[PDB]
């Protein structure tokens, strides 16, 4: 059934799985139109399917192209998650296929069963956390390549850098959710603790800046500060 | 008009025949119901006072045979039995008349809803659902699952429905996936009525026959296949109209013989409510939306 605190350290087990955020699949500009009513313009958007064990990221780009002429599109970007997910799964091996593939969103479920009915043996999963994989755009690296497709594109790229040549799955996927709750909850201020110190550079072939271990535990405490604060001014505590 | 004799009444019972039931004491001299219309399938069943545990009953059509009830003291029911002797029975039934000692078919002569509830059920459709084929009448009860039931465990006893699954690659063509979930109008006319059922009558009659088991046995996997049967029509885009015409009139006498004291567990409030109000036939089924609105409103 559901993924949630009881049973946290199910994600870095050995049986593959991969979580799928649709949140930023179906992206749109509000704006006025010449008339004075309101329209939607769609801007290029991506699915975020991850393997949390190994760092996996598939970013299936989503070109507004997909969205011409189709009605609605909020219904639609879920069925089109399904599709992207269930190909992605028989593109790859047997062996590499996923045992679990869990949803961060619930709406999601009905869609990525039916299109994984050829796969019984892969069970489909909600979960209970609330996970922070929206701010994935906040990612300069990830904003820019969903932003600049001209067509629809998978791009692969490992999440975690290579943090696990150091530390644990579990630790890794802990860094990574504080790092994307901080982003979610404040952009700005987030981004300037990463990339405050000059000297500490990001790989070209990276994600986040090339911290030491000490480095991480202050930046760590940076972003817990900042989720904290934000929790603070947003309640006034 | 037709009869069903009782050898006796040894253990006291409510005996239903339809939609009407009576209470017979036990040894209180009772030889069966007599003035059965001809031209319908017909349903007799009992709940004994000792044990409301298990209602039994058997589905029937006298112009099949001649047949009667017995009570087993091994087995502890009421049984159907065929006699042969059409010459035995013919003269026992006579006799019976003679004495006053059957009830006769309390039917009212402007009443339909017997007609209305069985328009489509067919015997020989029964046989084919629940599976005895030595006997040519068939016995239900409380406690018998269905074959998609069983799936999820004597298949002798099971109720043979047609199994109905919305997540199936039955009901869902390969990169057909969000069209066919969301109107399985393919499902229902070229998976279901066109191939499994061949006509919309044959559907009808299975998706009475599971009310009816539901209504009058309480037996849980009918209600199911009744609701799926009616929300795979709902959630049908495209359905002819003689059906969507037709299925407002099985549902609103379905709803009309209801108990009201049953309505808690024998409706679904997720099927009746996505039928009646967001579904494609939502403003479809003008009978049926005004029976349940004015008769269950709680329920929607
Ligand atoms: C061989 C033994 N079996 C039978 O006599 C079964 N015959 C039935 C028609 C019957 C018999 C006696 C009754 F009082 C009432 C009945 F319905
Ligand atoms: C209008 C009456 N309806 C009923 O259910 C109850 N009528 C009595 C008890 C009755 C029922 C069935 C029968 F075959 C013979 C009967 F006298």
């Amino acid at each position: 059934g559901a993924m949630n605190s009881s049973n946290y350290a199910e994600l870095f087990n050995n049986d593959i799985k991969l979580f799928v955020d649709d949140t930023n699949v179906y992206r749109v500009t509000v704006h006025k139109t010449f008339e004075g009513n309101v329209a939607t313009k769609a801007i290029n958007g991506c699915i975020f399917t991850l393997n949390p064990k190994t760092g996996h990221l598939f970013l299936k780009i989503i070109h507004t192209s997909v969205w011409a002429g189709q009605k609605r599109l909020s219904q639609l970007a879920k069925w089109k998650t399904a599709e992207e997910v269930s190909a992605l799964v028989r593109s790859l091996p047997k062996e590499e296929q996923p045992k679990q593939i869990i949803v961060t969103r619930k709406a999601m479920l009905d869609p990525l069963e039916v299109h994984m009915l050829d796969f019984p043996n892969i069970a489909i999963r909600p979960t209970e956390l609330r996970l922070p994989f929206s701010a994935a755009m906040s990612i300069d690296k990830l904003s820019d390549v969903v932003m600049k497709a001209t067509e629809p594109q998978m791009v692969l790229f490992n999440i975690y850098d290579d943090w696990l040549d150091r530390i644990s799955s579990y630790t890794a996927f802990s860094r990574l959710t504080l790092l994307l709750r901080a982003l979610k909850t404040n952009e700005e201020s987030a981004k300037m603790i990463l990339l405050s110190d000059p000297t500490i550079t990001i790989k070209s072939y990276h994600l986040w800046p090339s911290f030491t271990d000490e480095q991480w535990i202050t930046i760590e405490s940076q972003m817990r500060d900042l989720i904290l604060t934000e929790y603070g001014r947003k309640y006034n505590v | 008009m037709n009869t069903v004799p009782f050898t006796s009444a040894p253990i006291e019972v409510t005996i239903g025949i339809d939609q009407y039931s009576f209470n017979v004491k036990e040894n209180q001299p009772f030889h069966g119901i007599k003035d059965i219309p001809i031209g319908h399938v017909h349903v007799i069943h009992f709940q004994h006072a000792d044990n409301s545990s298990m209602r039994y009953g058997y589905w029937f059509d006298c112009r099949m045979g001649n047949f009667y009830i017995q009570y087993d003291p091994k087995d502890g029911l009421y049984k159907m039995m065929e006699e042969r002797d059409g010459a035995k029975f013919e003269n026992i039934v006579h006799n019976f008349k003679e004495r006053q000692m059957m009830v006769s078919y309390p039917k009212i002569d402007e009443d339909d809803t017997w007609y209305n509830l069985t328009e489509f059920v067919q015997m020989d459709k029964i046989r084919k659902i629940v599976r005895k084929d030595e006997n040519q009448f068939s016995y239900v009860d409380s406690s018998m699952t269905t074959v998609q039931e069983n799936e999820l465990s004597d298949p002798a006893h099971s109720l043979n429905y047609t199994v109905i699954n919305f997540k199936s690659r039955e009901a869902i063509r390969p990169g057909h996936e969000m069209e066919d979930f969301l109107d399985k109008s393919y499902y229902l006319n070229t998976v279901m009525l066109q191939g499994i059922f061949k006509n919309s009558s044959n559907y009808f009659g299975e998706l009475q026959f599971a009310f009816l088991n539901a209504m009058f046995f309480g037996n849980y996997g009918s209600s199911l296949q009744w609701h799926a049967m009616i929300e795979l029509i709902c959630s049908s885009a495209t359905v002819p109209k003689h059906m969507l015409d037709k299925l407002d009139e099985i549902l609103y006498y379905q709803i009309k013989t209801l108990p009201e004291q049953y309505s808690d567990i024998l409706l679904n409030e997720r099927v009746w409510n996505i039928c009646l109000y967001s579904s494609f036939q939502k403003n479809s089924l003008h009978n049926t939306e005004k029976i349940m609105e004015n008769k269950y409103p709680e329920l929607l």
